[PDB]
């Protein structure tokens, strides 16, 4: 009786039955065109998704473009990550 | 009294994986002719950001939950008036 | 004008979620029930006096922009947002079962006198189906006339005589345009007054037999507008070309189209609808933000009259 194509789970994904127990689009072509959100995205797929990193993105709307032209002091402002971090966007794709 | 029609034999058998992952197909595939990235990228980093990674949700959930804020956005944006 | 007074009442959220999407409201047919439409497609029950879920339904994939349950309570009719069937008839007297999809039909209506008939809205094209079979019975456009508003929603006038389409007005039985209303914004493709002898395309009255203007009103502008049961009053409520919808709803009235009120619900008003007695007024109200996380939606309950 019910139709298969508008049917939805009955149970529903809640918060406090929702714990992690330790992707969906793809960005532009260019590097040059990706805001901070995007470039945010980009982060976090090599690791670096520290918060307060993201944070700074986004208050000092860094953008694709600009993301070639940066240095270890830029990143400070845990010198191993920065190493990584530095290495991460050199040896990329765009 | 007014009474209220019984739900169709059926309904709720979707399993919760298969019905995400198609959901997220067809909205993301949607989304994308009515928005640029940035806007696509700030409904899935704040999702991801917040429901997986600070409050340490599945990635399910955070999934979850960036499908309602898109459909939202979706039926925002239709109610305006779509160009095409 | 006792439409200057609402208090809050009640609130409906949506009970098995961590954040409401109601995305739209309408009373059932003989008014004991809510119906809230959701934005991944659900239609939900909440009965009006107890205040709680009495059903839930999966109608479309993706979020309900409206509702329109028969006099009846025999069918109900949905519309979705982009997913396909875009529009759907509904059986409502034993089990909740669809009985016509119209696929791309992004909008649809009964006819208004005698509701036999489904008027639906594609693009340009205003369709008219017959409610037993399902068929098409005609088709109306016009591509001379078309004014190509962005949110046309073709409806029958109150005798079902005439249709309004994309601010062109037909004859249902001639089936042939007999008059193109000029187009002065993008968007709003009007609507007919209950009283059958106006037409309000935006801020623009017009006067059905002499095809003359009547007012301009330009606290209309964009308003999604909605008459109580007498036709006394229209409740409207911007919705504009950070959220579009408007925060407060106007009423004003039918009559004379003078002002009544302008009610603040600090809320961003998705949609809103009220009774035939004219009882109660419920408001589809969403925690606006610059803040793409918070958007819980729920569907508040005004007693009109009382402050
Ligand atoms: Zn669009």
């Amino acid at each position: 009786m019910q139709q298969a194509d508008s049917d939805q789970p009955s149970k529903r994904p809640r918060f406090d039955d929702s714990p992690r127990t330790p992707p969906g689009v793809e960005l532009h072509p260019d590097y040059k065109t990706w805001g901070p959100e995007q470039v945010c995205f980009f982060l976090r797929r090599g690791g670096f998704g520290e918060p307060a990193l993201l944070k700074n993105i986004r208050e000092n709307k860094i953008t694709g473009a600009l993301l070639p032209c940066l240095d270890e002091s830029h990143f400070e402002n845990s010198l191993g990550e920065r190493k990584k971090l530095l290495s991460y966007i050199q040896r990329s794709g765009q | 009294a007014e009474r209220a029609p019984e739900a169709p034999e059926g309904a709720g058998e979707v399993g919760l994986e298969q019905w995400l992952e198609t959901s997220l197909e067809r909205i993301n595939r949607e989304a994308r002719l009515h928005f640029h990235p940035e806007f696509l990228f700030r409904l899935w980093n704040t999702c991801v950001e917040h429901w997986h990674d600070r409050h340490q949700r599945s990635l399910d959930y955070a999934k979850y939950r960036y499908l309602l804020l898109m459909h939202k956005a979706m039926y925002t944006h239709m109610q305006q008036g779509c160009p095409c | 004008l006792i439409f200057s007074r609402f208090r809050p009442i009640s609130v409906f959220r949506e009970a098995n979620e961590d954040e409401s999407g109601f995305t739209c409201c309408a009373f059932s047919a003989r008014e004991r029930f809510l119906m809230l439409g959701t934005c991944t497609g659900q239609l939900k029950l909440y009965n009006v006096f107890s205040g709680q879920e009495e059903a839930s339904y999966n109608c479309h994939n993706s979020a309900i922009t409206h509702l329109e349950p028969s006099r009846d309570g025999s069918l109900l009719l949905t519309s979705a947002t982009w997913s396909q069937p875009l529009s759907a008839l509904w059986g409502m007297k034993s089990v909740f079962d669809m009985k016509h999809s119209f696929t791309e039909d992004h909008y649809v209506e009964f006819s208004k006198h005698s509701q036999d008939r489904v008027i639906g809205t594609k693009g340009d094209i205003a369709h008219i189906y017959d409610i037993q079979t399902g068929n098409k019975l005609l088709t109306l456009f016009n591509p001379d006339l078309a004014n190509n508003y962005k949110r046309n929603c073709a409806t029958f006038n109150p005798t079902d005589d005439l249709v309004l389409n994309d601010g062109v007005l037909w004859d249902v039985r001639s089936a042939q345009a007999i008059h193109k209303f000029d187009k002065f914004n993008m968007n709003i493709s009007g609507v007919f007054h209950p009283n059958g002898l106006e037409v309000i395309i935006n801020t623009e009255i017009w006067d059905l037999r002499t095809f003359h203007l009547l007012h301009t009103v330009p606290a209309l502008d964009q308003c999604r507008v909605v008459f109580n049961h007498t036709g006394t009053v229209m409740y409207g409520a911007m919705l504009q070309a950070k959220s579009p919808f408007g925060s407060s709803f106007r009423t004003f009235n039918a009559t004379d189209y003078k002002p009544i009120a302008t009610i603040d619900v600090k809320r961003n008003i998705f949609d809103l609808c009220t009774d035939t007695k004219d009882c109660y007024l419920a408001v589809i109200e969403n925690q606006g933000s610059m803040d793409a996380l918070n958007m819980d939606t729920v569907c508040r309950l005004y007693e009109v009259g009382r402050q």
